[PDB]
RNA sequence: GUCGAAUUUGGGUAUAGGGGCGAAAGACUAAUCGAACCAUCUAGUAGCUGGUUCCUGCCGAAGUUUCCCUCAGGAUAGCAG
RNA sequence: GUGAUUUCUGCCCAGUGCUCUGAAUGUCAAAGUGAAGAAAUUCAACCAAGCGCGGGUAAACGGCGGGAGUACUCUCUUAAGGUAGGGAUUAACGAGAUUCCCACUGUCCCUAUCUACUAUCUAGCGAAACCACAGCCAAGGGAACGGGCUUGGCAGAAUCAGCGGGGAAAGACCCUGUUGAGCUUGACUCUAGU
RNA sequence: GUGGCCCCUUUAGUCCCUCGGAAUUUGAGGCUAGAGGAAAGUUACCACAGGGUGGCUUGUG
RNA sequence: GCGUUGGAUUGUUCACCCACUAAUAGGGAACGUGAGCUGGUAGACCGUCGUGAGACAGGUUAGUUUUACCCUACUGAU
């Protein structure tokens, strides 16, 4: 067992932990090695070519470097002589040279890193600047493309380990000093305009969802984002903002601005098209939900929904339950009007089939609900022309509408229609 | 404590046998093993059939529809042809292989006596 | 009388196996399932590939390959089986016969009623649904 | 349970195709096998290169054999600082056979060629100075037999480089046991010796 | 009896191994099983295995090996728990039809050919421990 | 089959029943072992089987009719005294 | 746990277990603390280990590929590579399973003969199984099946030695109890110990 | 013309009853009226108790 | 009416092979549950499955019923 000592680990440190008093050139006796090991690491089947490897199977000078790693990284409390330098060591082996090591020495020293910081060896603040320029970095498209890279994997332990990083740091209280300070990372990084506020958007979701960074000062990041012109970080933040709306609405700076900011640079202003149907919708419902809800007022909204609103369009039953989404008691009711008159005249028409109808009904009076006086009676009276339909989506739709009108202008419709309570409030009230 | 179903299904989130081990569609797939069976009373007489022994004659209809004696697969020409060559390119090559297989359509891949009758 | 019980194991004890008794259409990559997890046998004896067809119009039949059995009327089951029972409705081929619709598109499958109780004769004659 | 249905109209979607259109759209992966390298190519001591790494102690033992004896035809090629490269490491093997056989191939490339020792040489005493703080004790016996072979052909720039690691290292592995001490003394006159 | 065991196991086989002897492999190929699985079975991959490479030279195993990977793939082989030879590449050429037939949830394959060729002891050394019993006799 | 030894054996001694011992067969533990033997609680008990002791006279049946978580032991309609 | 020697011994800690003198936060029993009330009581806070969380381990049970770009889809590495074309020609032992050859014979064609003890007869001695009653056949009815019933064939005392066709005349397998016990497991309720 | 064609949870009681030596105030129990709706496998190592032809066919799809 | 064989083959035989022969015909009385004599549970191993105890898609090996002296029938004997 005595000789077979300095090669079983787990045992050595499970005594070094009882009685670190002795077992000092037990310690100096790997030190020595390790040094000398990171001493080193500092500095295809064809008929021609050597042969590969599979991915798995590692040097006996790594396997041996990522043992003494995690025996230092837990003993370095116990000798705090001979190891101060030993983390500095670590943060030098990483950040200037990032390719000469193998993937499973990477992945170790981050994770003892993040428990050496977990003991209060290491501070947050000298953490960051090891954890976020590694992510730049194999984000890079350059590192990402070696044989054997493992950038993506790198990417995701970075990420997590930054996330309980700041996990640590804001149990008790909010570490100020420290959000503050990677708040102003993520501003420098969505200057950057080729993709690399990714990093930031994707991390200031999470820790919203962490309820870490409920503070004024990260939802303008993400109206920033929003604001982008990369496609990847104007939908982070569009989805942020999204998720029916969440509470960050409640700490925006300009509401209306940003909407009519929105409307003017992605979809109008410079018709670019770089944006596809999937993302142009979930631009349009995040301008309604805006608008509805904070009573706003852009009316170049109401003909831009115009060309989309037909039903040889690619999935318009997203489209219009937007459109109505951005009605109001507290607009001129007539930009609306040529809206139902659209909807109307391609959707109710002649021929046209029962699911169209319905759909076209049901749009209309979810709009009425919010925008009452925006169909006038000759047309309500058109569409509960509808109510015994026999196709019942139809009858359905048309019972809501009278429904609607029946507590709110019961006059517009006529005698058939007022349900025994509007008729008796109308006759009191006419005279 | 925690060792019980109850604190399982609590801590995470139906069939006799469901444990740690052998979800619901773990236990109906291992039970096939054994009960196909047939099952009887005390004195012996059949209460439930065994699996796909049900002995009952069933009313075997087929009702008329105008969908039948229509042409339930249809193919153009050029397209026709076009799939033959490529396959024909395709089927010739041994370290080629085809990934379904069973979506694709393969199926679309003188005499004297009538002057001499044996006795003239 | 439709599956047949089969027994597994030294002492038959297990049954759980069914055996199809009557004539099968499986399909083109059939590739039988292993015996731990096959539990419905459908023996390659019986397995049909093509049926004798009959036209009523032009007083001819065609050896034509079958293509899909869409409707036994027992049990739906059955069709996914691929049973052919008297009675059953089967997608046939009809590319020998050079049908072709308004447009110039050639028809390669059309409906078939089989006529005949083939467990008992190794035919399959069947009746084309024009 | 119906033989002919509908999903629905389903109204802003794609219509549909219809019932009975056939889709001859198919994709066929091809397959590549493996080469099994079954015919002699002048490639071919590049395939042995990475036998070094080999699980096996008598394949690597082979392997530095086979490269022993394809020395002069090789000596000047674009395999030699690989070959060194992919066989320094061995100097921390776990066998003495395997060491042997690396002090003989140094001792016939040296004969050869002493350039590329120059060339290589800080690797080398990186390896060497790893050896002699190896917790492993046959490890650490046999690094002044890879030291004093090292200088024997490079000799003095290895001191113009690094003096203190070496002499510490020897002092270290020495304590400051029948044989070893004997060789380790050897390596010390031989360093004090290109120390002058 | 023995054929329908042959038949029993290609109907239940995705892949059929067919083993030759590199001493005579066109006496061991058995081609009209090869006929029948082009005719009936296109589905199948037939792919051919030269066992005991290690009683013949490598420029013999080499000329075979090319001479019918112009038609069917053909690994050359030896079977040994301790000291084999195309075991990997056997392992490759497997996965790779296991990755072709993704929805199926499991792939089988049949070993075919004449008795005493090396099937048993094929599947010994891919499972690198004695599952099938193994004899110098045939059968 | 083995026959100079992991040998064969006498007497003394130790281990006791949900226990012992086991070069492991669920083997052995006084003809009893996948839980010894003796007595008592104990006329233990389900379920089902078997049997149930003299004469004569008068009357005299019954088999989905309705239900308790499907068998099920049942509870009831009707029949007769 | 594996099971002489020799040869071989490649990779995975996703999962399940085991382990770590592993921070904070979360879950968080009793006692103890604070608030309300006239009080019983009610509420809140604090709250050990364990769990959760993240590190190690595969001559632990499992298990069998890796990475990257936009679950899918394209790409390329696959180091379970034979170190050599000498890579496998591989002991002794065994009441172990199996095939073939020589020798040898009544195993066989194809049976025959001889010896001893029985059987056999005699003196003496003297049981057991089993037993509704009994004991000749055929056809018919019939639970596929008569010794008894119907119709026919027949039928003569009392008996000895043999035989094994039938009767003697005394089995497995299948199913069921809401059974008895043994065993197993994140099945239920408990429990020694810690 | 008195509409239309087919069983375990919770709340509230003017001056409701009781808390049995008397009372008051909290609680509790009633009677009213409301609003809601304990438990898996295996046994071939086993044991017990019970149970178990319609003259049918033939050579010709 | 009288005859309708001898053998090879168990990596098997619901059979086939070559010879002799005048010929090498088919069947029943058992197999319309189960009945002379002979081949084809307890222990152990490999494979598939199962968390496991164990089970099986399998495969291999070893593995104790024992009349007639009774009636009848039959064969011979008084
Ligand atoms: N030299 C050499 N011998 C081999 C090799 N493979 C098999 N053998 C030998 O060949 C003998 C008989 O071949 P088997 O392994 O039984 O092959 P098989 O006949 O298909 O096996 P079964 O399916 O059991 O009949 C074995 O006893 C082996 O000793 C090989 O690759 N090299
Ligand atoms: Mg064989």
């Amino acid at each position: 067992r005595a000789a077979m000592l300095p090669t079983n680990i787990i045992l050595l440190q499970n005594l070094v932990k009882r009685d670190p008093e002795s077992y000092q050139e037990e310690f100096l006796q790997q030190y020595a090695h390790y040094e000398s090991l990171r001493d080193i690491f500092m500095l295809g089947n064809g008929s021609s070519t050597m042969a590969g490897t599979n991915g798995t199977t590692m040097s006996t000078s790594t396997s041996q470097l990522i043992e003494l790693v995690g025996f230092v990284s837990q003993v370095c409390s116990c000798f705090p002589r001979e190891t101060a330098n030993f983390p500095s060591e670590l943060k030098q082996l990483l950040l200037e040279h990032h390719k000469s090591l193998p993937f499973e020495l990477k992945e170790k020293i981050l994770s003892c890193l993040t428990m050496l910081r977990n003991k209060d060896v290491i501070t947050a603040e000298e953490l960051i600047q090891s954890l976020f320029p590694l992510l730049v970095a194999y984000s890079s498209h350059g590192n990402s493309l070696g044989v054997n890279s493992h950038a993506k994997e790198l990417r995701k332990i970075i990420y997590t380990n930054l996330i309980s990083l700041l996990k640590s740091c804001n149990t008790n209280g909010k570490n100020q000093k420290l959000n503050k300070s990677t708040q102003a990372v993520c501003f420098n990084l969505l200057d950057q305009p080729d993709s690399q506020g990714i990093w930031a958007t994707k991390l200031t979701r999470e820790l919203w969802r962490r309820g870490i960074w409920d503070d004024s000062r990260t939802v303008e990041i993400m109206t920033q984002a929003a604001l982008h012109q990369d496609v990847k970080i104007v939908m982070s933040g569009v989805m942020f903002f999204l998720d029916l709306n969440f509470s960050a609405i409640h700490l925006l700076r300009d509401p209306q601005g940003f909407a009519e900011k929105l409307f003017k640079e992605h979809l109008s202003g410079k018709t670019k098209n770089k944006f596809d149907m999937e993302q142009k919708i979930s631009l349009m419902q995040l301008l309604s939900r805006l608008i509805g809800t904070h009573k706003l007022i852009v009316l170049g909204i109401y003909t831009f929904f115009l060309k989309y609103l037909t039903p040889k369009q690619r999935d318009v039953t997203r489209i219009m339950s937007a459109c109505a989404q951005a009605c109001h008691d507290l607009v001129p009711p007539e930009v609306i009007n040529v809206m139902v008159r659209k909807i109307a005249d391609e959707f109710v028409s002649d021929g046209v089939a029962n699911e169209v109808a319905a759909a076209g009904i049901n749009t209309i009076r979810e709009i009425c609900s919010r925008a009452p006086l925006a169909i006038d009676e000759i047309l309500l009276q058109d569409l509960v022309e509808y109510k015994g339909s026999k196709a019942k989506g139809v009858n359905m739709a048309a019972k809501s509408l009278i429904a609607l009108y029946r507590d709110v202008a019961p006059e517009m419709l006529k005698k058939k229609d007022r349900g025994k309570n509007a008729a008796m409030e109308v006759q009191e009230a006419k005279k | 404590t925690g060792k019980k179903e109850k604190s399982r299904r609590i801590r995470e989130g139906r069939v006799k046998g469901e444990n740690f081990y052998r979800d619901s569609k773990r236990v109906k797939f291992l039970n096939m093993y054994t009960s196909g069976k047939e099952i009887r009373n005390k004195k012996g007489n059949l209460i439930r059939a065994a699996s796909f022994q049900d002995s009952t004659i069933p009313d075997a209809r087929v009702q008329p529809d105008r969908r039948w004696f229509g042409n339930t697969r249809v193919i153009s020409q050029d397209a026709l042809q076009h799939f033959r060559s490529a396959l024909g390119e395709t089927q010739k090559d041994t370290y080629q292989v085809l990934l379904r297989r069973n979506k694709l359509p393969m199926s679309l891949l003188a005499r004297i006596l009538d002057t001499e009758s044996y006795a003239d | 009388e439709m599956f047949k019980v089969i027994k597994t194991g030294k002492s038959r004890s297990k049954s759980w196996k069914r055996m199809i008794t009557k004539h099968t259409f499986v399909g083109e990559g059939f590739t039988r399932r292993p015996v731990k997890m096959e539990r419905i046998i459908r023996p390659s004896a019986l397995r049909q590939k093509k049926a004798n067809v009959t036209h009523p119009e032009l007083g001819v039949t065609v050896f034509l390959p079958i293509l899909a059995v869409k409707k036994n009327p027992q049990s739906p089951m059955y069709t996914q089986l691929g049973v052919l029972t008297k009675g059953t409705i089967i997608e046939v081929n009809v590319s020998e016969l050079g049908m072709v619709t308004a447009g110039g598109k050639v028809v390669w499958g059309k409906y078939a009623q089989v006529t005949n109780e083939p467990d008992r004769d190794g035919c399959v004659n069947a009746v084309l649904l024009v | 349970k119906q033989d002919f249905l509908r999903k629905k109209l389903k109204v802003g979607k794609p219509k549909e195709k219809a019932r009975n259109a056939t889709d001859t759209s198919f994709v066929s992966k091809t397959i590549s096998i493996r080469n099994q390298h079954l015919d002699q190519n002048p490639h071919d001591l590049t395939k042995r290169l990475t036998l070094l790494k080999h699980h096996n102690i008598n394949v690597r033992k082979e392997t530095l054999t086979t490269f022993q004896k394809s020395i002069p035809s090789i000596i000047k090629s674009r395999l030699m600082t690989p070959l060194l490269t992919q066989s320094i490491p061995l100097i921390c093997d776990e066998s003495q056979q395997v060491r042997q056989g690396l002090i003989d191939l140094v001792d016939e490339i040296g004969s050869h060629d002493a350039e590329i020792l120059k060339l290589h040489c800080n690797i080398f005493v990186l390896y060497i100075n790893m050896a002699m703080t190896h917790i492993v004790t046959q490890i650490q016996a046999d690094s002044t037999k890879f030291l004093s072979h090292l200088l024997k052909y490079c000799g003095d720039e290895v001191v113009r480089k690094s003096w203190v690691k070496l002499l510490n290292g020897v002092f270290g592995v020495l304590g400051w046991n029948a044989k070893y001490v004997t060789i380790h003394l050897n390596a010390l006159y031989t360093l004090v010796e290109y120390g002058c | 009896r023995i054929w329908n065991e042959l038949y029993k196991v290609i109907d239940s086989s995705d892949v059929v191994i067919h083993v030759l002897d590199a001493r005579d492999p066109l006496g061991t190929r058995c081609k009209s099983v090869e006929e029948y699985m082009k005719k009936e079975t296109p589905h199948k991959h037939l792919i051919y295995v030269l066992n005991k490479c290690d009683l013949v030279p490598t420029w013999v195993a080499a000329a075979w090996v090319k001479h019918l990977s112009k038609e069917r793939p053909t690994l050359a082989f030896h079977a040994s728990i301790t000291n084999s030879f195309g075991k990997g590449s056997l392992i490759q050429l497997l996965r790779q039809f296991s990755q072709l037939h993704t929805d199926r949830k499991q792939i089988s394959v049949g070993f075919i050919g004449y008795p005493n060729t090396g099937k048993s002891s094929i599947i010994n050394t891919l499972r690198k421990k004695k599952v099938c019993q193994v004899a110098p006799i045939p059968g």
